């Protein structure tokens, strides 16, 4: 385990911005805006 | 399947090992998140037990303000950890 | 000692650097390096367009800070989106769906 307190808390202080970025990208993939990549898991 | 493909599947399986124990089947409550962290990410536990810090972690991760950590929020958690591991990987050349 | 999830996080980091360190900025993926990483390490996730224009569109949308590179954080945003697709497949099944 770590040698300090709070490193996970420190590392997640901007989780909101990252969630908003992930939401944006996931939406583009889902909608077929980036057809180099699949919109859904496939075999 | 490549190691990276398998790794992404471990992210999914590990989430569901805990998310279905209580309440919402597809989200982690505080108790479930605590179990996941303690049992699957013990390398990231703080030096001292610290409930206040854990509460703050939960609050930080709950970006949509629903008192749960869903799969996306959990991916952001894991990304945040990976980013620290990456800082270590890059930051200490010999 | 390390759990499968701890090992998985190490694979996220190691795989990135296998490609990022080939050319130029050794800690970011240029177009060529990203393309190799995707084609070699995420082949199950490649869609129906394989042309360079489609690839450029992907690169552009992963490169949120427009420095013509995909850094580690930008790469994690992409991996998270892929994991979410797998999760949506997983959650489509009945709770006691058999597995190994
Ligand atoms: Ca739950
Ligand atoms: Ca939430
Ligand atoms: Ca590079
Ligand atoms: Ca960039």
């Amino acid at each position: 385990y770590r040698k300090l307190q709070r490193e996970l808390e420190d590392a997640t202080e901007t989780a909101d911005a990252m969630n908003r970025e992930v939401s944006s990208l996931k939406n583009k993939l889902r909608r077929g805006d980036l057809p180099f990549v699949v919109p859904r898991r496939m075999a | 399947a490549s190691p990276l493909e398998k790794a992404l599947d471990v992210m999914v399986s590990t989430f569901h090992k805990y998310s279905g124990k209580e309440g919402d089947k597809f989200k982690l409550n505080k108790s479930e998140l605590k179990e996941l962290l303690t049992r699957e990410l013990p390398s990231w536990l703080g030096k001292r037990t610290d409930e206040a810090a854990f509460q703050k972690l939960m609050s930080n991760l709950d970006s949509n303000r629903d008192n749960e950590v869903d799969f996306q929020e959990y991916c952001v958690f894991l990304s945040s950890i990976a980013m620290m591991s990456n800082e270590f990987f890059e930051g200490f050349p010999d």
